[PDB]
């Protein structure tokens, strides 16, 4: 009934907000220091350090004000919530493997156009 | 796919948890109830980033307990069938590959895995490589895999990852 | 009536009915109408023989039924039933009872790869594939089955997969002159 790949998706995966790995990671860190502080606190859970090590291993942008660079880069341009994530997460280095990953992602721009918005992520990207 | 969701959970607070702090108890009961479980319509839940709201409690008549419908939001993954995602292999073996992908767990079938690809038993660590050796597939490596279905049980949900696609695999 | 008509009629009789319904089949062929009462004299039938066989014949509309009411010599009434092929109608289902098939070969097609081919011996009861990875035991590291505790083999089911396919070919072939029939009466 839901595919990711034809955009379909439930009535309640509808408003939700996609967050990326590296927003992801934000936000738990940012749990994990409210962990430190209030000593006797419950202890997070096993599942909440995979998680994070997960975001941590996948992010693409260790930069705070990247990652906001990019969201605001991405807003202009009139592409779905669910999208952005992929975009953001994946990162294709050319056009032609961004379309073959989503089916649904042709036609939505040229493809001319379509490889400048990767090229764009790449120079925002920091490599280590 | 990760997603930011808000969820209703209630929340039964013995009388004891009553009086002073009774709203940090409801707050911290829900952290322990909604960590660690896990149900099909959502998937597995990390953690509660925030509490939306705390609604009226309602006390159960006889039961003693009050009832707390709380609105929190969390974040959420759950695995979508016919989509791509990054997993780890945590286990090779000659029947299947198990992976982790975060707290979900994938299982792949051998029949789902390449034909070329075959198990290496010879090798001290179980891997999967090709005659000519240009990919090889091992434990602890990122390999991109295809959720052809989602199963749920004891609320527990382990997805079928399959290669067959092309740009799938280690990169 | 078409000579047509009356070759592809008696061809799909004489290959999915018996000998009793092709006979009463010729009745109507020699003419075009004939009475119930006068088709069980000529074939020496049992009243209700001849009735199940009319039945059976007239749950497929290859044939329809017409009631005449009139007063006899003697003043008692009459109810005599007159048959007669109604081609028309009977096209319609003969070409019903062939698409079906085609449909339900075509479906046969999509059931095989949804067999089920796992299956516990103990409990004689198959699973499906993708149910297999669900009892999978970790621990034994194999399948197994969590009413038996016992191995769950997949051999047994590939057997059967292979007589379906062979079904197929010959289901065309047999099947031409009727086909061919069919294409000579659409006039
Ligand atoms: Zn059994």
């Amino acid at each position: 009934e839901e595919d990711a790949s034809q955009l379909i998706f439930p009535k309640e995966f509808e408003t939700a907000e996609t967050l990326l790995n590296s927003e992801v990671h934000m936000l738990l860190e940012h749990r994990k220091q409210q962990n430190e502080s209030a000593e006797d606190e419950q202890e997070l859970s096993e599942v909440f350090m995979k998680t994070l090590n997960y975001t941590a291993r996948f992010s693409r942008f260790k930069n705070r004000e990247t990652i906001a660079s990019v969201r605001s880069l991405l807003l202009q341009k009139k592409l779905h919530k669910f999208e952005l994530a992929c975009l953001a997460n994946l990162c294709p280095e050319t056009a032609e493997e961004s379309k073959a990953l989503i089916p649904s992602l042709e036609g939505r721009f040229e493809d001319e156009e379509l490889q400048q918005i990767l090229d764009d992520i790449q120079t925002k990207r920091s490599f280590q | 796919m990760f997603y930011h969701i808000s969820l209703e959970h209630e929340i039964l607070l013995h009388p004891r948890y009553f009086g002073p702090n009774l709203l940090n108890t409801v707050k911290q009961k829900l952290f322990t109830e909604v960590e660690g479980t896990c149900t099909g319509k959502y998937g597995f839940v990390i953690a509660v980033t925030t509490i939306d709201n705390i609604g009226a409690g309602v006390i159960q008549p006889g039961r003693g307990f009050v009832l707390y419908p709380v609105k929190y939001k969390a974040i959420v993954f759950r695995p979508f069938k016919g989509e791509v995602v990054d997993a780890v292999v945590t286990q090779v073996n000659k029947v299947g590959l198990f992976t982790e992908i975060g707290p979900m767990s994938c299982f792949i079938s051998r029949h789902s895995i390449p034909s070329e690809m075959e198990f290496d038993p010879n090798s001290n660590p179980p891997c999967y490589k090709t005659m000519d050796e240009d990919i090889v597939i091992q434990q602890d490596d990122e390999i991109r895999l295809k959720i052809v279905g989602t199963r749920v049980d004891k609320n527990d949900i382990f997805a079928i990852g399959s290669l067959m696609d092309d740009y799938l695999g280690l990169v | 009536v078409p000579a047509a008509l009356k070759r592809l009629a008696k061809y799909v009789i004489r290959g999915f009915y018996g000998i009793e319904h092709a006979l009463a089949l010729d009745i109507l062929i020699r003419n075009s109408c004939v009475k119930e009462e006068d088709m069980l004299e000529l074939l020496k039938f049992d009243r209700k023989q001849l009735r199940s066989v009319l039945n059976n014949l007239k749950g497929d509309k290859f044939i329809k039924c017409r009631m005449r009411v009139e007063t006899a010599a003697d003043g008692k009434t009459t109810r005599h039933n007159y048959y007669f092929i109604n081609y028309r109608t009977l096209v319609n289902v003969v070409k019903y009872k062939l698409d079906h098939m085609r449909r339900r070969i075509e479906t046969d097609e999509r059931d095989s790869t949804n067999r089920a081919s796992f299956k516990c011996p103990v409990c004689s009861s198959t699973f499906t594939d993708l149910e297999a990875n669900q009892l999978f035991d970790p621990m034994t590291g194999t399948f197994r089955c969590t009413f038996c505790h016992t191995e769950v083999e997949e051999d047994e089911s590939a057997m059967p997969k292979k007589d379906a396919r062979t079904l197929l070919a010959r289901f065309n072939e047999q099947i031409e002159p009727i086909y061919a029939l069919l294409r000579e009466t659409e006039d």
